[PDB]
């Protein structure tokens, strides 16, 4: 069970500075290099740096050597980033990932962390504003528009249509998020019996619940 | 600086597909140390292939990595369904490592299915708002690879809209969402609006009028 359990990040504002902590598990933190690699929304993967056991080699990629500090505390086997004068063009889920010398052979970035998001902005909490998505089967659906930060929750008929129901994934879009959720539900039963989808926004702490109806 | 794999590659499963791995830098060399991570959906990501040709302990014996050329290869072969998955290889240079772009492998694990498309009008609440979303569900389509083109009074629309990525139902196909995001005033000036989901050649559209 080797854990890479990462933990500090969230929300900053522009031009700020985080600090990001990667907590090894499961194995001898201190025979391994460790790693820091980002994945922006849409983008792939952008290697950060890297660092020697005893922190004696500390590798970054070129053009972020300046906004980067790795580092790390064997002690606690924990992994550090900082980041300093944070754009926008910072936001990415970032990993940590153990680079094992396989044999004293060859390298491998085998276990990866689950990802910490960072998020750069200026916005300030927004709910969102639920909107019903409306006109042989039927196919609803619920608009989650215009929300800050992420995440929200969306069930149906509070967690009991779980089928022909599709939530997708959030777009950005004016510093604001916005995703769908959508049923397709037998053309009797709409209209018929109810159905009103369940949004949540812990952030806002905002519960909406809007049913469908025809036009 | 720049590592360039195959932006896209499809195969069948059992069949024995290559992934390439190509540096604006130069020939690709033992030296560069080619990595190879696959990303499964939920930002899943596990170590491959390092050092060039070494298989990590318990990737399956399918796959392995190579050179071939001035490029470093990762090849699988007997392809399993579940080989379906972002492919990202990463070059060393002495003191920092850089990522290719990644190779989405799509492994033919299911039977060809066109994509079920629906397209929502603006909601009377958010009119009062003075904003007009429209929003195109596009769900059950087999492979994962789809375009969406917009039309308004048949004009390609060019921004405004925002379209999801393809993501991984539970049936094992592929699901995504576009908007259309108009002022109330551009809502009220046009009469035709159509969303256009293209997969595999064939294009689907779906259209309403105000
Ligand atoms: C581990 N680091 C020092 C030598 C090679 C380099 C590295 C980084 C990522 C993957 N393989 C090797």
């Amino acid at each position: 069970e080797v854990k890479l359990l990462e933990s500090g990040g969230g929300l900053v504002q522009p031009g700020g500075s985080l600090k990001l902590s990667c907590a090894a598990s499961g194995f001898d933190f201190t025979r391994c290099w460790m790693n820091w690699v980002r994945q922006a929304p849409g983008k792939g993967l952008e290697w950060i740096g890297e660092i020697n056991p005893d922190s004696s080699t500390i590798y970054y990629t070129p053009s972020l050597k300046d906004k980067f500090i790795i580092s790390r505390d064997n002690a606690k086997n924990t992994l550090y980033l900082q980041m300093s004068k944070v754009r926008s063009e910072d936001t990415a889920l970032y990993y940590c990932a153990r680079v094992y010398y396989y044999y004293d052979y060859y390298y491998a970035m085998d276990y990866w962390g689950q990802g910490t998001s960072v998020t750069v902005s200026a916005a300030k909490t927004t709910p969102p504003s639920v909107y019903p998505l409306a006109p042989s089967m039927v196919t609803l659906g619920c608009l989650v528009k215009g929300y800050f930060p992420e995440p929200v929750t969306v069930t149906w008929n509070s967690g009991s249509l779980s089928s022909g129901v599709h939530t997708f994934p959030a777009v950005l879009q004016s510093d604001l998020y916005t995703l769908s959720s959508s049923v397709t539900v037998p053309s009797s039963p709409r209209p018929s019996e109810t159905v009103t989808c369940n949004v949540a926004h812990p952030a806002s702490s905002t519960k909406v619940d809007k049913k469908i109806a025809a036009a | 600086t720049v590592v360039t794999q195959e932006s896209a590659l499809t195969t069948s499963p059992g069949e024995t597909v290559t992934l390439t791995c190509r540096s604006s830098a130069g020939a690709v060399t033992t030296h560069n140390f080619a990595n190879w991570v696959q990303e499964k959906p939920d930002h899943l990501f596990t170590g491959l292939i390092g050092g060039t040709n070494n298989r990590v302990p318990g990737v399956p014996a399918r796959f392995s990595g190579s050179l071939i050329g001035d490029k470093a290869a990762l090849t699988i072969t007997g392809t399993q369904t579940e080989d379906e998955a972002i492919y990202f290889c990463a070059l060393w240079y002495s003191n920092h490592l850089v990522f290719g772009g990644g190779t989405k492998l799509t492994v033919l694990g299911q039977p060809k299915s066109s994509p079920s498309v629906t397209l929502f009008p603006p909601s009377s609440e958010e009119l009062e708002t003075n904003k007009a979303t429209l929003v195109c569900t596009i769900t059950d389509f087999y492979p994962g690879v789809v375009t969406v083109d917009w039309k308004v009074d048949g004009t390609p629309v060019t921004q405004g809209m925002e379209t999801t990525q393809p993501s991984k139902q539970s049936n094992n196909k592929y699901m995504m969402s576009s908007y259309l995001t108009l002022t109330a005033r551009a809502w009220e000036r046009h009469s035709s609006y159509s969303c256009q989901v293209t997969h595999e050649g064939h294009t689907v559209e779906k259209s309403l009028s105000r």
